[PDB]
């Protein structure tokens, strides 16, 4: 079943019913015995719950972004730094 | 065996009121320092609260309507209520599921029964314990069965005040009769008062049955029959619009109808439970 523990790597998840991807994490959340996960302010199923341990641990977005390059110019230099 | 009483005076229809009760937790979700509106099957506030009183020579339990999912309150010291028949037709024509607590166990159990007409346990008033099991005559093409864990119930009649208040809720949907519970101790004569509580879910039953009426299982003390002081109260659910309140420990904390008034369907459009002065927008008529 590969029910193992990969903290703090982008996985891509897939728990009991529960898809997705992104960087697993452990939570601190005050759960009930019958909470299952949680959702944030948005409507982004964020705390889990595991179905192996009943650890509550929360999904953190992997990475993205935007890049933003810095150049001196070309008749100067040619060297670049980015962001 | 099936056996009817003798001298049952005709039930009440007193009515109550619904004040601020008929709260339950949605879903399985968690959430946090939020407002959250739902669409669902829920109790409005202030309304109309049939409540069927047992009395010295009333044992009130007809066949009532399930319509739309119901609300139930208990208000216990003895345990009078102590279970229910579900269904449509009520006999063995059709399936009818039975869930009580025979003082041992929780007993879920879902065939073509044939129905008595009058559903009881007969308890012995000078002893205090169960006498008679006079639910069924027969049992057949049994879809579902459960029995909970042993435990041991009390059981004798009680004098006083009602000490327990037990507040449940069925809901069918899906195939399924979602079934929620709650409890706090109360002290009072009569006339379920006001109050504030969440009901929580216990059981989400695959019984795939036709459920229009039902009827509870009181319980008979007897020195046949003889009764207890005990009232439960019967609710309608109705699709409403609600808004929870969740605190940092994912208490359900407050709860808003957006339907009784123009008021509160306004807290529901602003989303915040104060309004300053001024003149806002809400929708058409
Ligand atoms: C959410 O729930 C937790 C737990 O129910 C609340 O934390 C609790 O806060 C109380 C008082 O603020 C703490 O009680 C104190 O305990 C010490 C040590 O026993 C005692 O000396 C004090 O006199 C007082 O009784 C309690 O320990 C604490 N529990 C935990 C687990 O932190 C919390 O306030 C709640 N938050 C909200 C927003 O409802
Ligand atoms: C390079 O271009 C900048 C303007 O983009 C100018 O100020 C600078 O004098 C130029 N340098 C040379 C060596 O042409
Ligand atoms: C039902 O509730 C309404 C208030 O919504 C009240 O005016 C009416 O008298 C109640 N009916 C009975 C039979 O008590």
């Amino acid at each position: 079943l590969s029910t193992d523990l990969i903290k703090n790597q982008c996985v891509n998840f897939n728990f009991n019913g529960l898809t997705g991807t992104g960087v697993l994490t452990p939570s601190s959340k005050r759960f009930q015995p019958f909470q299952q996960f949680g959702r944030d302010v948005s409507d982004f199923t964020d705390s889990v719950r595991d179905p192996k341990t009943s650890e509550i641990l929360d999904i953190s977005p992997c990475a993205f972004g935007g890049v933003s390059v810095i150049t001196p110019g070309t008749n100067a230099s040619s060297e670049v730094a980015v962001l | 065996r099936c056996t009817t009483f003798d001298d049952v005076q005709a039930p009440n229809y007193t009515q109550h009121t619904s004040s601020m009760r008929g709260v339950y937790y949605p879903d399985e979700i968690f959430r946090s320092d939020t407002l959250y509106l739902t669409q669902d099957l829920f109790l409005p506030f202030y309304s109309n609260v049939t409540g069927f009183h047992t009395i010295n020579h009333t044992f009130g339990n007809p066949v009532i309507p399930f319509k739309d999912g119901i609300y139930f309150a208990a208000t216990e010291k003895s345990n009078v209520v102590r279970g229910w028949v579900f269904g449509s037709t009520m006999n063995n024509k059709s399936q009818s599921v039975i869930i009580i607590n025979n003082s041992t166990n929780v007993v879920i159990r879902a065939c073509n029964f044939e129905l008595c007409d009058n559903p009881f346990f007969a308890v012995s008033k000078p002893m205090g314990t169960q006498t008679h099991t006079m639910i069924f005559d027969n049992a057949f093409n049994c879809t579902f069965e459960y029995i909970s864990d042993a435990f041991s119930l009390d059981v004798s009649e009680k004098s006083g005040n009602f000490k327990h208040l037990r507040e449940f809720v069925f809901k069918n949907k899906d195939g399924f009769l979602y079934v929620y519970k709650g409890y706090q101790p109360i002290d009072v004569v009569r006339d379920l008062p006001s109050g504030f509580n969440t009901l929580k879910p216990i059981f989400k039953l695959p019984l795939g049955i036709n459920i229009t009426n039902f009827r509870a299982i009181l319980t008979a003390f007897s020195p046949i029959w003889g009764t207890s002081a005990a009232a439960y109260f019967v609710g309608y659910l109705k699709p409403t619009t609600f808004m929870l309140k969740y605190d940092e420990n994912g208490t359900i904390t407050d709860a808003v109808d957006c339907s009784q008034n123009p008021l509160a369907e306004l807290k529901c459009s602003v989303k915040s439970f104060e309004i300053d002065k001024g003149i806002y927008q809400t929708s058409n008529f």
